DNA sequence: TCATATTATTACGCCAGACAGGG
DNA sequence: CCCTGTCTGGCGTCCTCTCACCTATGA
RNA sequence: UUGAUUUGGUGAGAGG
């Protein structure tokens, strides 16, 4: 809950997180308003 | 871009565990280059306690006490 | 124990720095019996004793004198783990 | 009428369509194609003796003798199969091949020779088929996979859009022999055509047709048409036939007879085509701009002064028109170069080529294929008169001139193999016509373009490979021969033959190691289809496309049964129908269709037939006619399923299961699963172990008869009778007189396989079904295999499953099992291990087989003779010691006696010992102490083993819970095994769960036969109840004739009915629902399927009432304790110092890179420090940590890893000088 | 080393180095001789090449080769590549004291243990079995103590529970992508060859029961021991790096049960009676006086803690069901009411197991993950959820549907016949209607499911959301969605061929009714494009997670 | 047994990076 | 001399399990 | 001082 700590790697957290869904991605007018 | 980033690093090792080892290793050779090692990857090879984890106070007293 | 790993060109000079003997002769081994070649790639005198402690040939079945080198054996005196870096 | 095991028990066949072709021999691919390999066959084709005819007369240079053949034969093996699988030779045939050598005198093209001599010599063994299509290579029991591979003949690929970067498309073109060298046609993006021998360096392609002895004038002959200037009053008027004005912009003032057709500015259409046709309009006066951009054809020379006006392929000027004009050449040619229709490559490339005449080219040719060594007249000439022209080096085939006149659209299909003049152009013709807009390109999935090498082709390149080396040895040494001294063995030698063709059987990519657990894996290991191998794609590189199901697989190859995983689509696997064609093409049989009545004759079509013919569907209703019974019916016109009228059609496909293979259409209801859920069911389906009590799908499909007699697992009966039944040892028949010979008086007696090893450790084993003095029929079985039961293919049993989530025990895929599975043993598998003990002379003398082992106390001399070896049969586990082998001088003495592996145990069933002369036989040499000793585990069931159904529903049984737990319905039957429902919205494979209605109806009717039966009622009432039960319903085929089986086989049907009423289901035809609800009322049961039940636990009824059935379940072999493993400290490598992998090396985890990187995302720095540093490599650290641990103290003392010192030395050892600094 | 036999199978760099001192010896011979100038050109160029052999086979021209055509491995083959020092040896290692065998379920763990056989805990924990007997005074040598676990006598296994106790071990999915496929546990033995993995955390390591093995490290140090609890235990393991998103969410049977414990039905027993606590809706629940979804007025007291840190209780009569109060009580004391007065599909539960992490804290979060887990396995057990071939509900209007998609592609194609419309305006209207009927389809068999159930409950009829089993596990968000369950009941849409555009006559027919051979084939193609999709994707995943853990 | 020392197939798909060609 | 096809090198997923097969020559 | 060979390398197939 709290801020990252002194010392914990976030550079391999951050890719492993970012390289870990890749297996669930996939591989291969005018204008009109809506609102008011 | 990424693979030329990490293949363009101040340290052979961690441009040598990934691709290609002949460029980086002839390239650090005869430029006669040096490996403070500083990072995850080196004392993973080295085999010692990696600076980030529990082993960043140890690596906090080893830099404190050059 | 030791900071950056240095890495750097190797001088002639420093390679017969590293070196224990000169390979001379390709016979590998005898491959009829179990014995290397004298003196050849897997050399006795260049490296090491096969055995732990022990002349090869014959000599020193014991621990008394580690190092002592006969001409009948033309063999370094040390551990089985002494050639893997030389 | 049926047979008499037919009459046994007859499964209740739905299935509405009568089928009209029935299931051809299923191993017919493998025994046909061998059988073409060996025959005596004259005429020459194929076979054989069209090696020998290639081959032979061998004469030499002039040598004045002629080696000629005459016939070959096969002897005998000298070992049949069963001692050759035991021995370990391989099961081969001796090639006797009568050689006639005949030697002439000086100056005998016609003279007659002065002495023959002749003998029927050895060369090689070949290896023959077993009648189940397999080999016995080295002992073991080898399979070789037919090949898919690219057909010979041109094929124009395009290669569209990744070339060029600029959208611009290319045209290749290439002409791809059987034998020999492969030549390409390709555009570059200038717009210029390219020739490439063999995917060499690139020549411009024009050069092959200067290479042929054509001029640039004939060049220019053959692609382009002349547009003839006449010099005329004035401006040298022009020809023009309207037809080349196509779409072009009018340039100048069109007009002639005195009248302005088209003016300046307007496109040129077709109706100023029809114009100038009606007006007849040929000859017209041009401008001088005209002629300043067009192309001469041929060549001009100045007739007076004796010089060249202009050379061919130049383009004109003014001063050129007034070179040409004034010398007195009439007539001018020029190329028309349309730019929509009629392009100008050939010109181009014309331009570009740097060369001239004949021999330049040839000179050219020669520098490209071989360079360094010098290109003179002789050589260049010899290398390109031999590279497509001669019949020994050059060769496509009977299939690549098929396909090379059905790609050009000549008339014949045979002709030479080797190429022609005509066909270079006519490829080159092809390729502009491609480029130009008419025609179009090939595909190279389309079946029809893809060409099946079989056992028979495969064996017979190999063995023309040793047939070619041999004549050139043979031609060695006849140049050399002195006569008359040598008779012909010291000129041909045995050696390269048997050496090629052993080379193939052994170590290839397609003759590989049968899957052998099961009659299906047998059988659908046999027919299988692999893209592979030597000349096709590889695994790890291709691709998209070829991994892709294209709509010409429908009824060649099976669209579901591929294995996942890194080849897919690659190991096809081949149809239930789909024959081979005689090119080696795939043809499927489809029903004839002449007009509104459908007939019944077949009629078998490849890919490149079923295109042009509409071929409707397998389920399309006709009544009693063959009318269909709509006005509309779906069919597929050129690979796009559409709906076409009544009368259109001219095929119809001959039966629903023709689509899928023989592993899939045993799957019951395959029409509602998914076809993700089918190829994962049809894959683990070939995987069963077969248990020890063999149990009768009663869903099945109708296709387990035909799968279980087609492979040979079963002793089908040769020629029908009665019997004698000695049978302890082997099955003795006494035979009808019809079938019997005259003399040769006989009886049949059947040999049973007991129990034995099979190739995946499982047991093959064969069991007697016949009683004593029991009539059997020709093709009626007799010992029933492993995984059979009465004929039919038993792979897994039928248990009663519920489906609920139970107290979280079968979780995510987990299957929670009761313990009346494991008390019955209806899983309790058998396997067999064979373990080998050898007593080789490594060293130091001989080693030995004595019980007088060392050291270790009684605790040696146990399951042993008095003095030495396992004795013969007793309870041993691991640790134990089965055959004494241990040498002294090796005190000083040690035990390599080899001894049980650890976590096994079992019953040794048999010892065999061909060792050294002296042990107190038939073998090899080299090898002194042979001894083999075959253990035998039985294995259960266990919490972590792993089940399955039919469908895909994979499971690891998680809980054995007691029989008092189980979930009871209210009559008091604990159901069997629990699986979980929440699989089966997302995993959409919804066809169980009819299985499971369907199990329960069957299961119904026999649980009614059993009732009336047991409470035992005179046999009126139960022929009218199995009346009721075989009539049921809609219009089906089997009805049955229940009134004439004689008041005694109505009463063994139904003790054979007694376990559950057996159904078939159909693959696409099966049963529909409301015949389950019927069959379900027929039985006693409710019609939902779904019974109320009670808890074992706390008596209390489970609300919502819950699926209850029965689904055959089928025991992989991924048996937990062949998994189980763990490590504490043992041996590692040689070169590192890191811990050796697998089990049967006693090695640890490889603790891999994602692994680090994991421990690294923690602040794991300690554990990855003792996991790299002392766990696995560091030697001094290790021993401190075990003497650390065991004293009691949990310290590491790390140091530096070995196997970075492996690197620095490995690094050093190069001129790198890599160093360790400052302390 | 020689292998198994009487021939020595010689390395690569055997033959390399062989080589080069056979051609150096040559050349010392030649130019003892006075060889003329090609001769040692020759000999010299011969040297050269192989000494560039040696060191970097195949940079130059084709590879030497020994056995059989295969070139041979030279020095920085021995460095670089998959297969080198720093991919195979260096970075990653083989590792003692370490297991591998399948997995299998074991609900009754609590998070922070999982089930480890007694066969491998025998076999991992050798060393600290052998200091323990030491200690004792049992034995004296260490040949003695191996030759007792060598035996397995009978005091070994108490040994055992005493060396295991407080001991962690890192359990390892074999695909580990992220930092939460490593997470040490405290073993429970198990007479079994499997291990007992806690279910919930089955959803951090993508394990699913299918045959799955997983790996067994033993944290050998003291340090390596507190790591294992203080960083990388399972209980520290809630909540995903990669976002704020709770990864102990309940996966597939807890959320069934809990879907169908607290629902309402409009007439049930002990409809709309008053209840003075939870305990006695269990009491009413197990004696057989109430259904487990029945409306009812109950009193229950929450804790809302509105002062700075101090509980304050407040209790109220709310108008709830059975089901809902039983369901209270388990949540802890902190969270209002409401977080389970709605029905309770799958994003309610992870976001109440989310709240009551932002507000209680760790431990209670802990602790009621486990209860969450209990009482939907318990209670998914008492429901009785199957699924039959009933459940799966044919709209009575689909054939209707599907006759007036065939009247409109009939009145486009005899627009066809005529030449009035164009080839891609044909093709463009023929997949509007049947993407039109295939959206009007999944509303009639939508509408057919979601509301089927009618009942009455003391006069006129009354219409609520169903029952039905495929409907719960749709709505529940345990395993399907609405694309599934369309096609189970509705028509399964346009399947395309593998050339990318769509194929113009659909696959009319769902998985309850049969589909024909046709329909299959094409069903065929979509699946096998899905699967060669997935089988060559990975590789360039994993390739992707490599670069980015390497640039980091 | 103990030194002698290397030749007659093609059928991936980008994607950078270096190189001779030419307006 | 700045664009430019063209050619050459260098990538291409982790973990596990089962089986078989291993240079010729030679007075 | 009380004992021993696969890793090496290829090919084929399989699991998640
Ligand atoms: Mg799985
Ligand atoms: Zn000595």
């Amino acid at each position: 809950g709290h801020i990252i700590n002194k010392g914990e790697a976030i550079g391999v957290i951050a890719a492993q997180s970012i390289g870990e869904p890749g297996t669930q991605l996939t591989m291969r007018s005018s204008i009109q308003v809506k609102n008011k | 871009g990424i693979t030329k980033a990490s293949l363009a690093t101040e340290s052979f090792i961690s441009a040598a565990s990934f691709q290609e080892t002949t460029r980086v290793l002839t390239e650090a050779a005869v430029a006669g280059k040096r490996d403070e090692l500083r990072g995850l990857k080196e004392n993973v090879i080295v085999g010692r306690l990696i600076p980030a984890g529990t082993g960043y106070a140890y690596h906090q007293d080893r830099m404190r006490r050059r | 124990e030791f900071d950056a790993i240095k890495i750097a060109l190797a001088s002639p000079d420093m390679i017969r720095s590293w070196s224990f003997g000169e390979v001379k002769k390709p016979e590998t081994i005898n491959y009829r019996t179990f014995k290397p070649e004298r003196d050849g790639l897997f050399c006795a005198r260049i490296f090491g004793p096969v055995k732990d402690y022990e002349c090869l040939c014959g000599k020193y079945k014991r621990l008394k004198h580690r190092g002592v080198i006969c001409e009948k054996c033309g063999v370094e005196v040390t551990q089985t783990k002494v050639r893997r870096e030389r | 009428v049926y047979s008499y095991t037919e009459k046994k028990r007859i499964r209740k066949d739905f299935g509405k369509r009568p089928q009209v072709l029935d299931v051809p021999y299923l191993l017919s691919i493998q025994l046909d194609s061998f059988q073409k390999f060996i025959e005596q066959d004259p005429e020459g084709q194929y076979g054989l003796e069209a090696a020998f005819r290639s081959v032979f007369p061998i004469q030499s240079y002039s040598g004045n003798s002629e080696l000629q053949y005459v016939s070959y034969r096969l002897g005998e093996p000298v070992f049949d199969v069963q001692e050759c699988q035991i021995r370990g030779v391989t099961y081969s045939a001796p090639l006797r091949v009568k050689l006639r050598l005949v030697i002439y005198e000086r100056e005998a093209p016609e003279g007659t020779v002065k002495d023959i001599k002749e003998q029927e010599v050895y060369m090689g063994e070949i290896p023959l088929m077993t009648d189940n299509g397999t080999f016995v290579i080295n002992g073991t029991e080898r399979v070789i996979v037919s090949q898919l591979h690219r057909s010979p003949g041109v094929f124009f690929d395009s290669d569209k859009g990744k070339t060029h970067s600029s959208g611009k498309v290319l045209y290749n073109a290439r002409i791809i022999p059987y034998r020999g060298s492969w030549l390409d046609f390709e555009f570059d993006p200038k717009d210029n055509l390219f020739v490439r021998i063999d995917r060499r360096r690139k020549l411009p392609a024009t050069i092959i047709l200067r290479a042929l002895n054509y001029t640039t004038e004939q060049i220019l002959d053959l692609f382009f048409e002349k547009v003839i200037f006449e010099i005329r009053d004035n401006k040298l008027q022009m020809e023009l036939v309207p037809e080349r004005l196509r779409g072009e912009t009018a340039s100048f003032d069109i007009e002639a007879n005195g009248k302005v057709y088209v003016e300046k500015g307007r496109r040129i259409t077709a109706r100023h085509i029809r114009q100038l046709e009606k007006d007849d309009v040929k000859l017209i006066e041009v401008p001088v701009e005209y002629i300043a951009g067009k192309v001469v054809a041929k060549d001009y020379i100045d007739e007076s002064t004796g010089e060249l006006i202009c050379a061919a392929n130049m383009e004109l000027s003014l001063d050129l028109l007034a070179k040409l004009s004034q010398s007195g050449h009439k007539r001018i040619e020029t190329l028309f170069t349309n730019d929509l229709d009629h392009g100008p490559y050939i010109s181009e490339t014309l331009r570009v080529d740097p060369t001239n005449d004949r021999l330049s080219a040839l000179v050219e040719i020669y520098r490209m294929m071989r360079p360094g060594e010098p290109p003179t007249r002789e050589a260049a000439e010899s290398l390109f008169e031999n590279l497509f022209f001669s019949e020994d080096r050059y060769d496509l085939s009977a299939v690549g001139r098929m396909k090379f006149n059905r790609s050009l659209l000549r008339e014949e299909i045979e002709g030479s193999g080797i190429l022609s003049k005509d066909d270079i152009i006519d490829v080159m013709k092809k390729l502009i016509d491609i480029r130009n807009g008419k025609g179009e390109v090939d595909d190279i999935d389309h079946l029809g373009n893809r060409r099946i090498r079989s056992v028979g082709e495969m064996a017979e390149n190999q063995f023309r490979v040793g047939l070619v080396r041999v004549e050139r040895a043979v031609k060695e040494r006849l140049s050399l021969g002195d006569l008359d001294t040598l008779m012909p063995q010291d000129m041909i030698n045995a050696k390269p033959i048997s050496a090629a063709v052993k080379e193939f059987f052994g170590s290839s990519q397609l003759s590989q190691f049968m899957d052998q657990n099961n009659p299906l894996s047998e059988i659908t290991h046999k027919r299988r289809i692999s893209a592979l191998g030597p000349g096709g794609l590889t695994r790890e590189r291709a691709g998209f496309e070829v991994r892709d199901v294209h709509p010409t697989h429908y009824g060649r190859v099976c669209p579901i049964e591929t294995p996942e995983g890194p080849n897919i689509g690659l190991i096809n696997s081949l149809s239930v129908y789909a024959q081979t064609n005689e090119y080696g093409f795939l043809e499927t049989p489809y029903r004839k269709v002449t007009d509104g009545v459908v007939t019944d004759e077949i009629h078998y079509l490849s890919a490149i037939e079923e295109g042009n013919y509409v071929i409707a569907q397998a389920n399309s209703n006709l009544d009693e006619e063959g009318h269909f019974v709509e006005d509309l019916v779906t069919c597929r016109s050129k690979g796009e399923s559409s709906l076409f009228s009544r009368d259109q059609v001219d095929y119809m496909d001959v039966s629903t299961q023709q689509v899928v293979s023989v592993g899939a259409s045993l799957i019951p209801f395959l029409e509602h699963d998914d076809a993700n859920r089918a190829l994962m069911g049809a894959n683990m389906q070939r995987q069963a172990v077969p248990t020890l009590r063999a149990d009768k799908p009663l869903v099945g499909t109708g296709m387990e008869r035909a799968v279980a007699v087609d492979s040979g697992v079963t002793a089908v009966a040769k020629r029908g009778g009665v019997v004698q039944y000695v049978d302890a040892s082997r099955i003795v028949i006494k035979v009808n007189e019809d079938e019997m010979y005259p003399g040769e008086a006989g009886i049949d007696i059947y040999n049973l396989t007991k129990y034995t090893r099979s190739n995946q450790n499982t047991c093959i084993n064969q069991m007697p079904c016949v009683s004593l003095g029991e009539p059997v029929e020709r093709g009626d079985v007799l010992a029933d295999g492993p995984s059979t039961d009465l004929g039919e293919l038993a792979l897994g049993q039928n248990m009663r499953v519920a489906f609920m989530p139970w107290n979280g025990y079968n979780f995510e895929d987990s299957i929670l099992v009761s313990e009346r599975v494991v008390q019955e043993d209806r899983f309790t598998t058998i396997h067999i291990q064979e373990l080998a003990c050898v007593s080789r002379d490594t060293k130091l003398g001989p080693e030995e087989i004595t019980a007088d082992i060392p050291n270790v106390g009684e605790a040696a001399l146990s399951k042993l003779d008095e003095s030495g070896i396992v004795y013969i049969g007793a309870e041993v586990t691991g640790g134990d010691i089965l055959v004494g082998k241990v040498t002294p001088k090796g005190s000083d003495v040690k035990d390599s006696s080899l001894r049980v592996p650890n976590g096994v145990s079992g019953t040794v069933i048999d010892v065999q010992v061909f060792t050294r002369d002296g042990v107190e036989d038939d073998l090899a040499p080299g090898v002194l102490k042979i001894v083999k000793v075959y253990l035998a585990v039985k294995r259960r069931i266990q919490p972590g083993d792993k089940m399955a159904g039919r469908h895909g529903n994979k499971g690891v049984i998680s809980k054995i819970n007691p029989i008092e737990d189980m979930p009871y319905d209210e009559n008091g039957t604990p159901v069997d095994i629990v699986l979980n429902p929440l699989g089966v919205p997302s995993r959409m494979n919804i066809g169980q769960i009819l299985e499971t209605h369907l199990g329960m109806a069957a299961k119904g009717i026999g649980d009614k036969i059993n009732a009336m039966l047991k409470q035992q009622q005179e046999v009126a009432k139960l022929r009218e109840f199995i009346q009721r039960a075989y009539d049921l319903g809609a219009d089906v085929r089997q009805k049955v004739d229940l009134s004439t089986f004689s008041d005694e086989e109505v009463m063994r049907l139904a003790e054979n009915l007694r376990k559950g009423m057996p159904i078939a289901t159909p693959v696409f035809d099966g049963a529909k629902e409301a015949e389950i609800k019927e069959l379900l009322k027929l039985g006693d049961l409710p019609t939902s399927g779904q019974i109320r039940l009670y808890d074992g636990r706390t008596g209390e009824q489970f609300e919502r009432p819950v699926t209850v059935g029965y689904m055959y379940m089928l025991k992989l072999n991924h048996l937990v304790d062949d998994k189980m493993h763990a490590r504490s400290t043992g041996s590692y490598s040689l070169v590192t110092q890191q811990p050796l992998g697998g089990k049967a090396q006693f090695g640890g985890q490889r603790f891999g890179e994602m692994e680090v990187w994991a421990l690294e995302a923690y602040g794991a720095a300690y554990t990855l420090q003792e996991m790299l540093t002392v766990k696995s490599d560091d030697v001094n650290g290790r021993t401190k940590m075990y003497k650390n641990i065991v004293d009691g103290n949990h310290q590491m003392e790390p140091g530096m890893p070995e196997s970075f010192n492996v690197l620095l030395k490995e690094i050093r050892s190069l001129g790198i000088n890599i160093e360790l600094e400052d302390e | 080393v020689p292998l198994d036999g009487g021939r020595f199978a010689t390395s690569d760099l055997n033959d390399l180095y062989r080589r080069v001192i056979n051609r150096n010896n040559r050349l010392k011979r030649l130019l003892d001789l006075a060889a003329p100038d090609i001769i040692v050109r020759n000999e010299k160029r011969m040297l050269q090449e192989a000494v560039d052999a040696l060191l970097d086979n195949g940079r130059r021209g084709r590879a030497i080769t020994g056995s059989n055509k295969r070139p041979l491995k030279s020095l920085a083959d021995m460095i670089k590549g998959k297969q080198g020092r720093f991919r195979q040896n260096l970075l990653g290692k083989r590792v003692d004291y370490s297991g591998r065998s399948v997995i299998t379920v074991g609900p009754y763990l609590r998070l922070h243990q999982c089930g480890l056989p007694k066969k491998m805990a025998l076999e991992l924990f050798k060393p600290f079995i052998y200091g323990k007997l030491e200690l004792r005074g049992l034995a004296t040598t260490i040949k003695a103590a191996k030759k007792m676990v060598e035996r397995e006598e009978a005091v070994v296994w108490d040994i055992l529970d005493e060396v295991i106790r407080e001991h962690p071990v890192l359990l390892n999915r074999a695909p580990t992508l992220h930092r939460l496929g490593i997470q040490a546990f405290e073993p429970v033995l198990i007479e079994g060859k499997a291990i007992q993995l806690h279910p919930l955390v089955c959803a951090a390591y993508n394990a699913d029961f299918d045959g799955d093995q997983m790996a067994v490290h033993v944290p050998l140090t003291l340090e390596a021991q507190l790591e294992a609890r203080a960083l990388m235990m399972s209980t520290n393991n809630i909540l995903s790096p990669a976002n704020g998103e709770p990864i102990i969410v309940p996966s597939q049977d807890v959320v069934l049960g809990l879907y169908y414990m607290t629902r309402d039905c409009v007439n049930a027993k002990g409809e709309g009676m008053v209840l003075t606590g939870p305990k006695e809706a269990e009491r009413l629940y197990r004696s057989g006086l109430a259904s487990l979804h029945a409306r009812v007025k109950v009193r229950i007291t929450e804790y809302e803690k509105d002062a700075n840190g101090e509980l304050v209780a407040k209790t109220s009569l709310k108008d709830t069901t059975v089901g809902r109060a039983i369901l209270w009580m388990i949540v802890p004391k902190g969270l209002p009411y409401s977080i389970v007065n709605q029905a309770l599909g799958k994003k309610a539960i992870s976001k109440m197991l989310n709240t009551c992490y932002r507000i209680l804290g760790l431990k209670p979060t802990v602790i009621f993950a486990d209860q969450i887990m209990y009482t939907g396995f318990a209670y998914a057990a008492r429901s009785g959820a199957s699924v039959g071939i009933d459940d799966m509900v044919i709209p009575e209007k689909k054939h209707e549907i599907i006759s007036e998609a065939e009247a409109e592609v009939a009145e486009i194609q005899e627009q066809f016949q005529s030449g009035l419309v164009t080839a891609g305006e044909r093709y463009n209207k023929v997949i509007d209607i049947w993407a039109a009927a295939n959206d009007r389809v999944s509303k009639a068999m939508m509408d057919n499911l979601q509301t089927e159930t009618v009942i009455n409950r003391d006069g006129q009829e009354e219409k609520q959301v169903s029952f039905n089993s495929i409907y719960m596990m749709a709505d529940s968000g345990a395993r399907g969605s609405a694309a599934q369950i369309r096609q189970l009941a509705g028509m399964r849409g346009l399947m395309a061929k593998p050339d990318g555009s769509i194929i113009e006559t659909p696959i009319t027919a769902n998985f309850r009714e049969g589909l024909n051979v046709l329909q299959y084939f094409i069903s065929t193609h979509g699946a096998r494009k899905g699967l060669a999709d997935t089988a060559l994707k990975t590789a360039n995943s994993g390739y992707l997670t490599r670069r980015l853990v390497d640039v980091a």
